[PDB]
């Protein structure tokens, strides 16, 4: 909704967010008590990697190695305060806010591989109960890619 | 003379058991003393400082803790018997007690950290100052590397530059150049909080800023930040000590006090430019640490679209508007 | 004694950090001269170094145990005895 200057800065900020998310490893599924619980947790993991994945790409296709710049410039702790700033009102206590205390260490800054992305999508089809919204989105996200979805 | 500083060093020994007798050797001191302020009072300063040097020359840690307590009941057995004068700080050598305190908390901060890489940089740092007795007794030693530990910092830096010449940078070699950054840092964090409970040193810090700048050129993202929050932790202790020395000196001989300003001001500019590539999320804290250095935080607000930051800067400021 | 002295023999060829660390753990198992041996062993701890191991054994202990001037009884002995006054501190 906002202007262009805010868009780029915000998309820059968002690119970092999606990146942080994608980096997060697949959760330890074996560690759950039951079959239903663990399958659920994994399902969400696939959803995270898939959604963030396509976003990371669509934002990185704008420019050449656009992702590298995002990390090299905002991975700095200065970005953490610029993120808290744009998202929240600074008046709230910045101590008990998880966003301000997270240890952003060694962002992979590696664009996602299509083959990995496919198995993330396929595993997350049941993430949103297969709403035609979900699939029509994925199908469109793959509409710009050189590899087609299964 | 030596007969005097060996007579108060004998009255402090009794100043742990009782006082009456020691208070009469301080009373014999005030009547038998010289009492000409300008140097005879800096002849009993050169005595209280020659016994603080010997309580620092003194189970190597529990034995260096017993010595920060000893130099603490020696600073209490001076406040009472008084001991309310003398000061021969001059150049290179009361601030001298605090300083020898601060460096005994530094000696316990690198005693608490003992691993094979620092113990090697220390043995290289002591074999360079002189030879060691090889009758076992190989720390290779500390009780004299305390009265002078300032030197095992400028040498455990020359052993990170020869361990960086072989580093071949390659990832495990940029993890060994940060492990040392983290110790010289929290050894400077230990001298700061020992002052709250109240040109070689500096060169070795501007040397590891530049080597912490060459490495983030090739480094996994997160790591390049932790050594940046570190070189920001360290630069904020140097700029704090040049601020405290400024405030210490004022008025007449001002020419020397406005030439040392230009020197710290050409460095908060050389620490700013250095942080111009780095994250500006730390700029806000570097700008607040040397709480003006506005020219740097004012050009960080200009490079971005934060007309909100340059409004937040002028919102909390004393005449920044006439400055911006 | 026999143990400490046998763990340090020139016969024990592959003697590594653990052989001396344990030859300094068997000193509280005595009941004659303590600090004569404390030296005897730190000294063959260097003969084997061929001026790495001294390094490590000072890394394994965590200090005014070791001697010094008494020891030399030399360029990196003092050199390691400086970042050994920073370590203990």
């Amino acid at each position: 909704h906002s202007s262009n200057v805010q868009w780029r800065a915000l998309s820059e900020l968002a690119a970092l967010c999606y990146l942080i998310a994608f980096q997060v490893p697949r959760p330890k599924i074996k560690l759950i008590k039951g079959e239903a619980g663990q399958n659920l947790l994994e399902m969400m993991a696939c959803d995270r990697l898939s959604q963030s994945g396509h976003m990371l790409l669509n934002l990185s296709r704008g420019k050449q190695d656009f992702l590298k710049e995002i990390v090299e410039t905002f991975a700095n702790k200065s970005g953490q305060s610029a993120l808290y700033d744009a998202l929240f009102s600074s008046q709230s206590p910045k101590d008990t806010s998880f966003l301000g205390s997270d240890d952003i260490g060694n962002i992979d800054v590696r664009e996602p591989e299509l083959e990995d992305l496919t198995r993330y999508d396929v595993g997350a089809i049941r993430a949103h109960n297969g709403s035609l919204q979900h699939l029509t989105w994925l199908g469109l996200q793959w509409n710009s890619l050189p590899a087609l979805p299964g | 003379k030596i007969k005097l500083l060996k007579a108060a060093f004998l009255q402090y020994c009794r100043k742990d058991l009782g006082h009456a007798q020691m208070v009469v050797d301080e009373l014999f001191s005030s009547h038998s003393d010289l009492d000409s302020d300008s140097e005879l009072d800096r002849a009993v300063t050169q005595i209280s400082v020659d016994l603080m040097d010997d309580y620092p020359a003194s189970i190597i840690l529990h034995q260096l803790e017993d010595k920060m307590k000893a130099h603490s009941f020696l600073m209490d057995f001076i406040h009472q018997v008084g001991l309310f004068g003398r000061l021969g700080s001059f150049p290179v050598r009361l601030l001298l007690c605090e300083h020898a305190e601060k460096l005994s908390a530094a000696i316990v901060l690198k005693n608490h950290h003992s691993r094979l890489s620092d113990l090697v940089n220390t043995a290289i740092l002591i074999a360079l100052n002189k030879r060691e007795y090889e009758i076992p007794s190989n720390l290779t030693p500390a009780d004299v590397f305390f009265r002078e530990v300032s030197q095992v910092d400028t040498i455990c830096e020359c052993l990170l530059e020869h361990e960086e010449q072989v580093l071949r940078d390659s990832i495990e070699w940029a993890e060994v150049v940060i492990n040392v950054n983290n110790i010289l840092k929290d050894m400077l964090q230990a001298a700061s909080h020992y002052r709250q409970n109240r040109r070689t040193v500096i060169i070795r810090q501007h040397e590891i800023v530049l080597k912490v700048a060459y490495p983030q050129a090739d480094s996994n993202l997160r790591n390049i930040v932790t050594e940046q929050l570190v070189a920001l932790i360290d630069c904020f202790l140097d700029g704090y000590v040049s601020q405290l020395k400024s405030v210490d000196k004022s008025s007449n001989r001002e020419r020397y006090d406005n030439l040392e300003m230009e020197y710290l001001q050409k460095r908060s500019d050389l620490l700013s430019p250095l942080l111009s590539l780095g994250q500006y999320l730390w700029a806000a804290s570097l700008a607040e640490k040397y709480c003006d250095f506005d020219i740097l935080v004012q050009m960080c607000e200009q490079t971005d679209n934060q007309s909100r930051l340059q409004r937040y800067m002028t919102q909390f400021a004393d005449q920044n508007f006439s400055d911006f | 004694p026999q143990l400490i002295g046998l763990y340090i023999c020139e016969e024990n060829r592959r003697a590594n950090e653990y052989d001396f660390k344990k030859a300094l753990d068997l000193l509280e198992y005595i009941d004659i001269n303590i600090n004569d041996l404390k030296l005897e062993i730190l000294c063959k701890a260097l003969q084997r170094d061929n001026w790495v191991s001294k390094d490590s054994i000072f890394v394994k202990i965590l200090l005014p145990e070791v001697k010094d001037l008494l020891q030399a009884d030399e360029f990196v002995l003092k050199a390691n005895y400086e970042y050994y006054v920073q370590g203990q501190i």
